[PDB]
């Protein structure tokens, strides 16, 4: 009868017949990545024009039932999340001018390639080799050819694209009722619920702010005695004051600083932990790497794997002669059709990842007793930062001894658990700023805050005063720099590494503490702890049925982003930063 | 005294769709009921009104044994006093039932590597069928109050939908077959022994 009664029985149509159509789609898909064939390709892509399609329409109709006149939040969730044209509600002529730039970038992105000035004839390509240049070559001047090469070819080329970008996206958001594009990516996080736990898509940008205020110290630290180290490797480039030049980083954008360990290892003498030669010796089987996660999960508390997971999956590179995709990932066919694709290799590497795209397929076995539109993790963060959590409490030396990759009689020392702790810092905390910065350039030009001509100039500005880098040669408005980034360029958002950096933190000492954890964070380990494992399903199952405030108080307590976990999961490291750079500064010179 | 077919519903190459289920009766018969429960191969076989083993050598007047292809997950519907999807728009027992109710995967028969989408099951309805009701009607549901004149559109939609079986899906997404047993001591002649 009512506007709402109608909307119910919408709904149930709705989700019964995505399920149907997602699982066919999802099908398709599988059969192409497992199996790469020019047919297998045809009918992935005729299977998802389907979706796409099916999809649309059912978005149309559902803008009918008109938000307002539903009174259960949790039918107002999936209407709301149905209803949100985006793309389809510009108008036609301009999504296939917008659609036209987009594929352009990406195939620009792709096909992008810088010669190398001694010799041009050995031009070279972006994902097969200059990644391998900057992460391995010591040379500034080698590395500084890659560097400016890439963002000039292709900065550049993507100048013109990325601004119209802007203005048809920028627009599409406004038909959307967002008053700028970056408002329309805030809103994942945007909640409605029961009062005071509700989100407002503003809150957002305050409390990535506050939470950065309080990390920057910990950043600081790691940023002197990496600069530090690296002076001793370019004596000549390097101010002891001064923020650090931008190639010099490991990676082609400076991202992860995981590549200068090399450089940085705190004490070399004693390597660090690598039990891939034990399993090796074990005649270990990439099933028994699985095997071992799921016993993992079991003794947390968490059903044993299905069946399904354990007939269908592709574990191993298929070595018969059909072509594949090496990377792995966790997959739901939304029927009880759960399955990982993963190229495993026996290295330890290969063993913490397994534990945790399986974390993923745990976490859509959790959540699938909920309807279709509420079949997903909280907000963007909580999928990843929910399966990087079992890869942490796998690494742990307690862990690798209880299953008998480490010998009984182990030494866990400082010198190694610095090493250790710094290396996590080089990629976990490198990658903060880093992101919330790209992410602050990318929400202040879509509020038209940074004018055209002065995007360069803003940008390094912010990569000065919050990154602390350098901008080796001097980058005027014809450049492009931050299209250089696959996510940028690609149409991603990017806030995601950092919100999800921070969750995972919060969780992993709420369990530990759950799991009546002694001592460091960092060596928890929450095998064999079931209650700690019942909590964690207890908002595992919620999927996107409760605003993700509430999601997150019933695992940690508190209904927002801290940092203080983070900060405690690094402290040790944090001590002997700020003791190791006391006849040192610390801060950069804007200069 | 001549065995009831028991053996040409179970084992029957084919079975109807839920909302269209099959329904035989069985008259003028001497059957072995120990030896279904004897099998064992199946999955699900919860005899209400009566206990399985007793009625192996007493009689009775009429039989009637439904037969359907329904959802692994659905199998728990097919009983008294459950209201679900299936049970209430598709096959309703009473609660004041005396019977049997036999499931056994069908996986291997009644799945296909790639699509079965040939059963299928009856979604909306304007009320929930009587027990033991059938109802085969594709007329257009209508839950507007704007009424549909064939046309399917926003407010009305058609009543029924594929189930689509796969052999990889789960168990609870696997498809099931299902035989429901009725007993009838209220006729004179009874006609049904072991
Ligand atoms: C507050 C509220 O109305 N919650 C309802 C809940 O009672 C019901 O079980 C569910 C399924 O219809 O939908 C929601
Ligand atoms: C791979 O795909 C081809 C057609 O695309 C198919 O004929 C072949 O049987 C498939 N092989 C496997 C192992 O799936
Ligand atoms: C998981 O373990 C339980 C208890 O032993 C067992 O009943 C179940 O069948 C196992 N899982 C599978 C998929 O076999
Ligand atoms: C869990 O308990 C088993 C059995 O006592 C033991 O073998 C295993 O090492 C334990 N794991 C941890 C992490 O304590
Ligand atoms: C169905 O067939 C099998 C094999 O022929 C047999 O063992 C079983 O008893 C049959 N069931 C009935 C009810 O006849």
């Amino acid at each position: 009868s009512t506007i709402e009664e109608l909307a119910k029985t919408f709904l149930d149509k709705f989700n019964q017949e995505a399920e149907d159509l997602d699982h066919q789609r999802s099908l398709a898909a599988w059969n192409y990545n497992t199996n790469i064939t020019k047919e297998n390709t045809e009918k992935m892509n005729e299977a998802e024009a389907k979706w796409s399609a099916f999809y649309e329409e059912q978005s149309k109709l559902a803008k009918d039932y008109p938000l307002q006149e539903i009174q259960n939040f949790t039918l107002k969730r999936q209407l709301q999340a149905l209803q949100q044209s985006g793309s389809s509600a510009l108008s036609a002529n301009k999504r296939e001018q917008l659609n036209t730039i987009l594929n352009t970038m990406s195939t620009i992105y792709s096909t992008g390639k810088v010669c190398n000035p001694k010799k041009p004839q050995e031009c070279l390509l972006l994902e097969p080799g200059l990644d391998e240049i900057m992460a391995n070559s010591t040379d500034y001047s080698e590395r500084l050819w890659v560097w400016e090469g890439w963002r000039s070819e292709v900065g550049k080329q993507l100048r013109p694209l990325y601004e119209e970008y802007v203005v048809l996206k920028n627009e599409m958001a406004r038909a959307n009722n967002y008053e700028d594009y970056g408002d329309y990516w805030r809103g994942d996080y945007e909640a409605e619920g029961a009062d005071g736990y509700g989100y407002n898509r503003n809150q957002l940008i305050e409390d990535v702010e506050r939470t950065f205020a309080e990390i920057k110290p910990l950043y600081e630290h790691l940023h002197a005695y990496v600069r530090a180290k690296l002076m001793n490797t370019y004596p000549s480039y390097i101010s002891p004051t001064g923020c650090l030049p931008a190639h010099l980083l490991g990676d082609m954008w400076g991202r992860f600083w995981t590549n200068l360990y090399s450089l940085t290892v705190p004490f070399p003498e004693k390597p660090n932990i690598d039990v891939t030669d034990a399993m090796i010796n074990q005649n270990w089987n990439a099933v028994r790497i699985f095997k071992e996660a799921e016993k993992f999960f079991v003794s947390v508390g968490l059903p044993n794997m299905t069946q399904g997971f354990w007939e269908n999956s592709m574990l191993t590179e298929p070595t018969d002669g059909r072509k594949v995709v090496c990377h792995p990932t966790a997959w739901d066919l939304q029927k009880g059709d759960f399955r990982i694709k993963m190229c495993t290799k026996v290295t330890m590497d290969n063993f913490l990842t397994a534990h945790h795209e399986m974390g993923h397929i745990q976490y859509d076995m959790a959540y699938a007793m909920q309807p279709y539109l509420l079949r997903n993790g909280a907000n963007e963060g909580f999928h990843e930062a929910v399966g990087e959590i079992m890869s942490l409490s796998a690494s742990t030396p307690k862990h690798l001894k209880s299953i008998g990759l480490l010998p009984s009689d182990f030494r866990e020392d400082n010198e190694t658990e610095i090493n250790f702790l710094l290396k996590q810092a080089l990629t976990i905390v490198g990658t903060l700023p880093f992101t919330y910065m790209l992410e602050k350039w990318r929400w202040m030009v879509f509020k038209g805050e940074i004018p055209k001509d002065q995007w360069m100039k803003k940008w390094w500005e912010m990569k000065r005063e919050i990154v602390g880098v350098m901008e080796p040669v001097p980058h005027d408005e014809t450049y492009c720099d931050p299209a250089a980034l696959y996510h940028v360029s690609n149409d991603f958002s990017f806030i995601r590494y950092y919100t999800r950096t921070i969750y995972q933190f919060q969780f992993q000492e709420a369990l530990c503490q759950a799991a009546k954890h002694e001592g460091p964070l960092h060596k928890c380990d929450i095998s064999n702890s079931t209650e700690a494992g019942q909590k964690l399903l207890n908002m595992l199952r919620l999927g996107k049925s409760k605003p993700w405030t509430l999601a997150l108080e019933n695992v940690v307590g508190a209904r927002n982003m801290d940092v203080r976990p983070l900060l405690n999961y690094f402290e040790p490291l944090f001590g002997w930063l700020k003791d190791q750079n006391r006849n040192s500064f610390v801060g950069w010179n804007t200069d | 005294t001549n065995l009831c077919p028991f053996g040409e519903v179970f084992n029957a190459s084919k079975f109807a769709s839920v909302y269209a289920w099959n329904r035989k009766r069985i008259s003028n018969c001497v059957a072995d009921y120990s030896v279904l429960y004897n099998s064992t191969s199946f999955s699900t076989f919860k005899c209400y009104g009566v206990s399985p083993t007793k009625l192996n050598d007493l009689c009775f007047t009429n039989v009637y044994a439904d037969s359907f292809v329904v959802k692994g997950d659905e199998v728990r519907q097919i009983a008294p006093g459950q209201t679900g999807v299936i049970a209430d728009y598709n096959y309703k027992l009473p609660d004041d039932f005396t019977g049997c109710v036999i499931a056994w995967n069908s996986v291997k028969q009644d799945a296909l590597t790639g699509g079965n989408y040939g059963y299928l099951y009856r979604l909306f309805r304007k009320s929930k069928l009587k027990p033991f009701e059938r109802d085969i009607s594709t007329e257009i549901y209508q839950a507007g109050s704007t009424p549909c004149n064939g046309q399917v559109g926003l407010n009305c939609y058609y009543p029924l939908e594929r189930y689509g079986f796969h052999p990889t899906t789960g168990v609870n997404y696997q498809p099931f077959r299902v035989v429901v047993l009725s007993f009838e001591l209220l006729n004179g002649p009874a006609t049904v022994c072991g």
